[PDB]
């Protein structure tokens, strides 16, 4: 798991990989880790994959309820305040590491939320298992107020450092760019690793397996 | 406290043929969640007709190799001939049992030719029990590779399928394909595939790349 | 991590580092440990990050509702009494190193200390955090009665610079704040 | 520890301390034994009794098990310590292989005990 | 793992499975659990796979030196006693060994049972393993001292098949030896999937 | 060593064209306390090899003593022979493994750089006895932080000059100053070439703190 | 462990316009079988099945709680349930026991009722859904089933070769497992008919 | 720890259990009864620890007798056994889980005879024959050796005779006596209390 | 775990033990022998764990046979029993203490019959009757109920008959058969292997 | 408990407190922690009392036999090398906080530190003991290069006075020693 975010001169770029590893065996090769919250706020998830799903749907249900009542656009500080108040109540039994980012009226805002309830606003954050590898790319090559082509090149470079150096990571790199007027969610941004082609033909035919009892039931 | 063991991964594969023997392994050394190097093959050439593969705790794998290579020279300086493949397996079982109450954390597979020019595979536990088999796979992804070779090489669970012996050509692409499937689902299965082929003329070597997560 | 507050006659001077660690990794490299509660009352927090962020929000809730009801600026002793009641009732569940300091119209500058037990005492100068143990001897000899504001900004700069260099858990950059009758002057210092 | 080679070779190929010990045998009292097909009969001569001694403490025919008897010659002080070392071995055979000791087995134990004792350091 | 042995009028019959597992993972299906000490002795394997392989190969060394010195072969009771003493000196250190010793003797047939704890007993029928209790019930029914040879084969062959059916750690193929007057003779080695078609109809 | 009292931290090392460069800082920590701030963690073995270490520092002075005597006695034989860097790397691997087997390990992790016979040598030695070779090495948190920065250059460019290698180390030492609680802004760079073994003075990094004004 | 108390293995595999599911038949307690006809695949409407594997209590418990919630759904609404909708229903049921969790791992396979399109997914024991396009596996002998399916799966397969692939995937992997076996049942569904077959496996 | 057995035929169910109520090392009572009626064609055979076998099995008995009075007809053996499985499973994750092992035997006029199997984790199993206790390890192998689905009830008794004589040969507990029932279309019938004279 | 008994009369010692060699839950051998001779008038009856009962008791046997060959006469039952107590006590505070429970029976021509009692802590006791195992809790109360110091050996056997029939009534283990010896001036004599038919 | 040594150009200056505790009771109220080894070489000990008394006697045995054999006054580096070999070989059995300081004819005043690990390093000034953690910040700022002897006697008096007042394990009276070429000047100070 390797998730990261950055704040460029106009908006916010988020990135992630696509792998869910159960034990030491790769369970999913295309698990989407960037979630919907509002039409301007997304979040990346790390840690327990069941706790991050049921948390990111609860808050996104309440902000749809809140914004439809007020009739205006949600704010990023509201999603920060809802998350860290409920994670503190469960005393850290819910393992949920989140990168929260969005562009409200006040501008772009990037947060990182730890599963005990501690938050912090930062210009760039990394979470996950291979987050230390992705931090070193940000720590060497960050500059304030970049363009979005420089930002997208920076984040995909940092996620790739978590691919080729962490065991529990590494597949197609997701990205999403949030700006004041544009939302570019795009899952296959790059394919760094393929699967090799088969060589030996293993093909069986009908009748190579012994059957004790067969039943046929029609439908309509 | 100081735990004297660690798991360094690795996956080895041997197949005995009719006049050949094929020993293959990945080249990734890694513990924890990090990668140490992307080039560390486990194909060790003992003689011109015997190759061993050693997976597990890597400190023992370096030690156990150098203990074996000394005793091949001590045999020759006392008996004027090189060891056969079955003699190496009988020697190694006493070596592994000699540390019965503080064992090596090593899985061992010896592949090579016998006195008649036929394939031979000797698989080991970390204690020193062994038997002669036709194909084995050990290491991290051993539970993935052993079912696939029962169907193809062992011809098990099939009906009305002929029983042709495995050729040298078929066994190469059968080895090359079973590591590509293991590279997708195992985090430890590495990046380059070293294949060592023991025939009646010497030992050939071959490197095949894989994915590099 | 390493926090410090010194009062003078017109008001108080606060200071803290900016490093926030997770065992041995630097999670947050720059951190604002100086939390406003009201317009003249700050607190600087230490210990658990998740605990002291949650406590400082509930006190700001209760004190802001209290001052709008009396229609009168709150007392510094009133705000320090609110941290005492939450840190003592939940003393088995919190790790809080709060120092409350600020200016008040009735009494001037005050400095209060609430350690992890849950007690409360007024001091001329307070000091807390993990790195605070290495500058007890410095702050005892160097302290002089009747300083100005500019001397206290010097006095909290030299003391935090020593604990940051000697302790491994401290470091980063120095954040300062001077609270007087006129207002709050915040600055970020390095050296 | 006394480390000295006692038994060594002669310049013509003899072991002198061995064949000097054979003459200590050659003046002990005579012991004769024949075997029948069903009953063995062996009997020493020259009891040399002086009619003031206990007749049982002078015996030279003892038993090692129920089936194995033993007579000797030479000097008696060396005899009854070889016998007591044979009694332990023929008893330790029964804790091993279950049958009683064959008569050929207990001779190989005495003979091999006696050879290596002409080979060690500091022992006549 | 399931081994059994019983003696009758025409010698001793030894049978075993061939499955060796590692946790829930099956390592191999072709493990020979009846190892051949001599042309006149047999030993089984139960518990430690390498512990039974070592100390019985060490026993075969010791029985050969006995033959070269004494010029006759060792008895079965003496051979079991040597094995029980070598294992006892490592008592408490954690050896797993539950083997059996078979062979013809000057007193006739011989059948002994040696544990790693220090048990040494003789007897007529034995059954060792994780699925050994599944083997006793079917063997106690069809056992007689006066069995015929073809009947004693089919008794011990089906008795392993009933144990592998219930036990999860037993399976593979059914090895079958016969200790006779002159020495042991290998009878057969049948797959369980072949016996399942045989014994159903 | 059951419990290491005074420890060091990450040690970096990378090959280049004609030599190896190794850098490490000058701090001996004690828990979270920075007691000893002027110690040297790099030993210059005779002329073509070089050693840095992490872990317990009292055990490092032991190996500094033992390896010192093994070089002194050989050079006064006049054989015309010296230990290659992989000969010392093979000795030190055996010294680690033969000592964990007695359940009394040396709490260290050591990087052996060396330039003998026209080629560079860079070797890793673990406390448990795990040894390998690589074109770039890193211990401690440098295996998590600085090690991905080493590999992303060496995969896009396999051969490096000396100025390219020396620039690439000081970037990795800068990152370890930001994201490691056991680091210190005072390090020394050691470099073997064909000319010999050279150790530079207590160099320092230059830090950037522009993001602290971002609330 | 806990999942190794009874064994079990469930595999689902996607074909061209058809989807197949398979499971073993053994019921046992850690070494000792009891019966060889234990049901582990349950029908949830036409052309939509579910497989359960794990602790034998929660296999029969979840399969009755889910049917309790399913019939209330198909009567309050006038239609049958979509395969994607049931995935959210099962994930809700398991997450309610976040701290009292059921020890099972469900596998859902079926055709979408209006547009006959196959659907497969699997869930962990606290409800993380994972949809794939080739295969899902669950049970004790998971790693043996990945080596089968990664080596044998083809993208667009008629129901004849789909049956032969999932049969060889189950027979070779479960034979390598110790606590799973005693027969394999295979359901292969399609838009016109449905087929239940039992295979000739090792009773060993 | 103590034994019972479940041979099921074409139109009958043959059940039997022991009669020993144990203690520390002594046996308090030699003619205990593990057999609990609920209907005219449904029995219950409970094995486990001390308090739970008595009180759970009579808790079920008062719910089955209540179902007959409220409706006028009895439960099926399928439904009666499946009502029990809900009661262990609900009380499993509680402050007091019952630790009992049981198997239920019943006859119906629609699906004929039936035998179900449970444990202390509430897993059902429709089985042709089953057993609990440590004697189940000894006696299941005789029973599948000689089982025919078309077995007459006269030779099913002597199969049970053979299945218990081996239990008094290679099993270290005492267990002298065994009480036997049989269930058919005419209801419960007591058979001979078969035993082995220890005189 | 398994049983033996020590009735001692005016000019005889009546000993008996069981014949069962146990296992996990099965009984491997039904005609085991717990009885070890050392002399013509001294027996040994050893109870305990697996390895130590066999090898300690034959270690003593080779030391008593050695004493007879070195001297021509046998040990007294007092001295033979007191030689055993030194061997447990010296090996008690060691790396491998033996865990055996035993009682020794002997006749002498000077002090007549004798019975000694030991445990796994090597404490001697000259007793008129004793027992080991869990059956000793059941059977000592019958034995001091009916013991006379002047008891004839014919009624001492039927006292042992009465002492074992209660052991097959209120004791949960199986224990069908019992081997009986008797020691007198004429040496060891085998009596009838008394048992109870489980058919 | 709280020990300190500072070198100057002509020699060194040592200092220690006099309190020896047993958990929380004051067993020894006045204690001589300044142990002579040779005529110009002292050590000040901390940690376990029974360990450091036994080690300092064996080193005095081995160094006194060494100097009478060469017939030459020993080196300070020689004496610090002897504590290293005993504290490293028996590091699993000792709790030693030894600071070795003294004057030498060849090199002047030296100060060496041997902590509980068993390492050895030369410093301009050393500091050790349990109470030494509270005056790290004082000794860093106040230290100035090129002091006289009289300034170092002032510098070790003010530093030990702060740790004694702040720590609970320190206290008692201050013992001082100035080692030069001319000799050793010991004094007992309070204030």
């Amino acid at each position: 798991t390797t998730i990261a975010g950055v704040v460029y001169k106009d908006g916010i770029v988020l990135g992630a990989d696509t792998r869910a590893t159960e034990g030491m065996v790769v369970a999913d090769k295309n698990c989407s880790k960037i979630h919907f919250i509002s039409p301007n706020i997304y979040c990346c998830g790390a840690g327990t994959a069941a706790d991050t799903d049921m948390t990111t749907q609860l808050i996104s249900s309440n902000l749809e309820l809140h914004s439809l009542s007020t009739g205006r656009l949600p704010r990023v500080v509201t999603a920060n305040r809802m998350l860290k108040q409920m994670l503190f109540r469960y005393q850290g039994y819910i393992g949920a590491a989140l990168v929260l980012g969005g562009v409200d009226v006040t501008g772009p805002h990037l947060y990182s939320i730890y599963p005990h309830g501690s938050t912090d606003k930062l210009p760039y954050v990394t979470m996950g298992s291979g987050s230390l590898a992705a931090m070193a790319v940000f720590e060497d090559k960050f500059r304030p107020d970049m363009e979005e082509e420089e930002a997208k090149n920076l984040v995909s470079e940092a996620i790739a450092a978590g691919i080729f150096n962490d065991l529990g990571s590494g597949s197609n790199i997701d990205l999403c760019v949030i700006s004041k007027n544009k939302l570019d969610f795009l899952r296959p941004y790059t394919v760094p690793n393929k699967k090799g082609t088969r060589l030996g033909r293993y093909r069986c035919e009908k009748g190579t397996t012994a059957v004790l009892t067969e039943k046929i039931t029609p439908l309509e | 406290r100081f735990s004297p063991y660690v798991f360094n991964g690795g996956t080895i594969l041997a197949i005995a043929g009719e006049d050949f023997a094929i020993v293959a392994s990945d080249t990734r050394l890694s513990e924890g969640f990090s990668i140490h190097t992307r080039d560390s093959p486990k194909c060790y050439k003992l003689t011109d007709k015997t190759v061993i593969g050693c997976s597990g705790f890597h400190g023992d794998c370096l030690t156990l190799t150098k203990i074996i290579e000394a005793r091949l020279k001590m045999y020759k300086h006392s008996n004027n001939k090189a060891m056969t493949t079955g003699a190496i397996a009988a020697m190694l079982s006493t070596i592994l049992y000699s540390r019965r109450f503080f064992p090596y954390y090593v899985y061992n597979i010896i592949g090579g030719l016998d006195e008649e020019g036929k394939g031979a595979v000797y698989s080991f536990d970390p204690v020193g029990s062994y038997q002669r088999d036709s194909f084995k796979a050990g290491g991290s992804a051993s539970a993935m590779l052993q079912p696939l070779l029962d169907n193809q090489v062992g011809f098990k669970n099939m009906q009305n399928v002929e029983h042709v012996p495995l050729s040298l050509d078929r066994a190469m692409r059968l080895v090359k394909d079973v590591f590509i499937s293991a590279a997708e689902r195992d985090v430890y299965t590495g990046d380059a595939l070293r294949i060592c082929i023991v025939t009646k003329e010497g030992i050939r070597e071959e490197t095949v790349s894989l994915r590099k997560d | 991590t390493t926090i410090m507050a010194v009062q003078f006659d017109g008001g108080v001077v606060l200071g803290a580092d900016s490093r926030t660690t997770t065992g041995s990794y630097i999670a947050n490299r720059v951190t604002d440990k100086l939390t406003p509660i009201h317009d003249r009352i700050f607190c600087c927090r230490s210990g658990s990050a998740a605990d002291t962020q949650a406590v400082a929000d509930a006190v700001t809730y209760q004190l802001g509702f209290h001052s709008i009801e009396l229609n009168e600026p709150p007392l510094v002793h009133t705000a320090a009494s609110l941290f005492k009641e939450m840190c003592y009732r939940y003393r088995e569940d919190l790790m809080a190193g709060i120092i409350i300091a600020g200016w008040d119209p009735q009494e001037g500058g005050q400095v209060y200390s609430v350690p992890m037990g849950g007690m409360m005492v007024r001091q001329s100068f307070a000091i807390g955090g993990s790195g605070s143990s290495y500058i007890y001897g410095y702050v005892d000899a160097t302290y002089r009665e009747g300083m100005t504001k500019e001397e206290c900004l010097q006095f909290t700069a030299n003391a935090l610079a020593l604990a940051m260099e000697r302790d491994g858990s401290s470091g980063g950059v120095i954040r300062l704040a001077a609270i007087a009758e006129s207002g709050v002057e915040r600055q970020v210092l390095l050296g | 520890s006394y480390d000295r080679a006692i038994t060594v070779f002669s310049p013509d190929g003899h072991l002198f301390q061995v064949e000097y010990a054979q003459e200590a045998v050659k003046k002990g009292s005579t012991a004769v034994g024949v075997r029948g097909r069903d009953i063995v009969v062996l009997g020493v001569e020259k009891k040399s009794v002086a009619k003031l001694q206990d007749e049982r403490t002078v015996r030279k025919i003892c038993a090692l098990d129920d089936n194995v008897c033993m007579a000797f010659a030479g000097l008696t002080a060396d005899a009854r310590i070889v016998i007591n070392r044979a009694r332990v071995e023929c008893q330790s055979h029964r804790l091993t292989v279950e049958d009683p000791v064959t008569v050929e087995y207990i001779t190989r134990y005495i003979a091999s005990l006696k050879q290596r004792y002409t080979q060690s350091n500091g022992r006549r | 793992t399931t081994t059994l042995a019983f003696k009758f009028r025409h010698g001793v019959i030894v049978a075993a499975d061939s499955r060796a597992t590692a946790g829930a993972y099956i390592a191999s299906q072709t493990v020979k659990k009846v190892i051949e000490i001599n042309p006149y002795l047999l030993g089984t394997m139960a518990g430690g796979a390498a512990d039974c392989s070592f100390w019985e190969r060490l026993l075969a060394r010791q029985c050969r030196i006995y033959e070269l010195r004494n010029k006759e072969r060792i008895s079965v009771a003496a051979a079991s006693k040597l094995l029980a003493n070598m294992v006892y000196q490592y008592k408490g250190m954690g050896l797993s060994m539950g083997t059996m010793i078979c062979g013809w003797d000057k007193r006739g047939p011989g059948l002994y049972y040696v544990d790693s704890e220090g048990n040494r007993i003789s007897g007529a029928t034995f059954s060792v393993g994780s699925g050994s209790v599944y083997a006793y019930g079917v063997m106690d029914r069809g056992y007689s001292y006066d069995l015929e040879v073809e009947q004693a084969y089919d008794l011990a062959r089906r008795a392993i098949y009933q144990a592998t059916y219930r036990d999860a750690y037993s399976g593979g193929a059914v090895n079958l030896y016969h200790v006779r007057e002159d020495g042991w003779i290998r009878v057969s080695s049948d797959n369980v999937a072949d016996l399942h078609e045989k014994y159903s109809g | 060593t059951q419990n290491p009292m005074v420890t060091g931290t990450s040690v970096l090392g990378v090959k280049f064209e004609g030599g190896v460069v190794i850098a490490a800082d000058m701090l001996g920590s004690y828990g979270s306390l920075a007691r000893f701030r002027n110690i040297s963690r790099i030993m210059r073995v005779n002329n073509s090899t070089m050693l840095g270490a992490s872990g317990d520092y009292a055990d490092f002075q032991y190996l500094k003593q033992v390896l010192g005597q093994m070089v002194i006695d050989e050079e006064l034989l006049g054989d015309g022979h010296s230990y290659s860097p992989r000969a010392i790397h093979s000795w030190l691997t055996r010294a680690m493994y033969s000592r964990r087997s007695k359940m009394n390990p040396l709490w260290n992790t050591m990087v052996i750089g060396g330039y003998a016979d026209g080629e560079s040598f860079l070797g890793y030695v673990d406390m448990l006895g795990v040894a390998y070779e690589a074109p770039s090495l890193a211990t401690g948190y440098g295996a998590y932080l600085a090690q991905p920065l080493l590999r992303e250059v060496l995969e896009k460019q396999p051969v490096l000059s000396q100025t390219e290698a020396r620039d690439l180390v000081e970037r990795c030492m800068r990152v370890l100053y930001y994201r490691d609680a056991r680091s210190y802004n005072r390090f020394q760079i050691a470099t073997v070439t064909e000319k010999g073994v050279e150790i530079e003075g207590p160099l320092s990094t230059e830090t950037n703190w522009d993001i602290a004004h971002m609330i | 462990s806990i999942m190794s108390y009874n064994g079990g293995a469930v595999m689902a595999m996607k074909g061209k316009n058809c989807v197949a599911i398979a499971a073993d038949r053994r019921f046992g307690i850690q070494a000792q079988m009891v019966t060889t006809d234990f049901q582990k695949i349950f029908p949830m409407g036409d052309r939509l099945y579910i497989g359960l594997a794990g602790l034998a209590t929660d296999v029969q418990t979840v399969a009755q709680r889910l049917k309790f919630r399913l019939n209330l759904y198909e009567l309050k609404e006038g239609r049958q349930i979509k395969p994607y909708t049931l995935m959210s229903m099962v994930a809700n049921l398991l997450y309610e026991k976040r701290f009292g969790p059921y020890y099972t791992e469900p596998v859902i396979a079926g055709l979408d009722p209006k547009t006959f399109k196959p659907f497969i997914c699997s869930l962990d024991l606290i409800g993380c859904p994972m949809v794939t396009d080739d295969f899902v596996v669950s049970g004790t002998c998971a790693e043996q089933m990945y080596g089968m399916c990664e080596s044998l799966w083809e993208p667009n397969m008629d129901p004849d070769h789909l049956f032969e692939t999932i049969s060889q995937a189950m027979l070779n992997a479960v034979d390598r497992d110790a606590v799973s076996g005693m027969g394999v049942i295979v359901h292969i569904i399609e838009k016109d008919k449905i087929t239940t077959r039992t295979l000739k496996a090792r009773m060993d | 720890m103590e034994y019972l057995i479940g041979i099921q035929g074409p139109d009958y169910v043959l059940v039997a259990s022991d009669r020993v109520a144990a203690s520390n090392i002594v046996q308090m009572k030699d003619d205990h009864d593990k057999m609990f009626k609920m209907s005219e064609k449904i029995l219950l055979l409970c094995v486990g620890e001390a308090g739970d076998t008595v009180q759970f099995a009579e808790y079920i008995q008062k719910n089955v007798q209540l179902y007959k009075m409220r409706n006028g007809y009895e439960l099926s053996p399928t439904a009666a056994a499946n009502f029990t499985r809900r009661n262990l499973a609900d009380c499993l994750r509680s402050r007091t889980p019952y630790h009992v092992n049981l198997l239920l035997a019943g006859y119906d006029e629609h699906e004929g005879p039936a035998l179900y199997y449970m444990d202390y984790l509430a897993a059902l199993a429709k089985a042709p024959f089953a057993a609990h206790g440590y004697g189940a390890f000894l006696t299941l192998s005789i029973l599948d050796r000689y089982y025919t689905p078309t077995i007459s009830r006269e030779r099913a008794v002597e199969l049970l005779r053979k299945c218990l004589e081996e239990l008094q040969k290679r099993f270290i507990l005492n267990l002298p006596t065994f009480s036997v029932r049989i269930i058919d279309k005419n209801g419960i019938h007591d058979l001979d209390n078969i035993s082995f004279p220890k005189q």
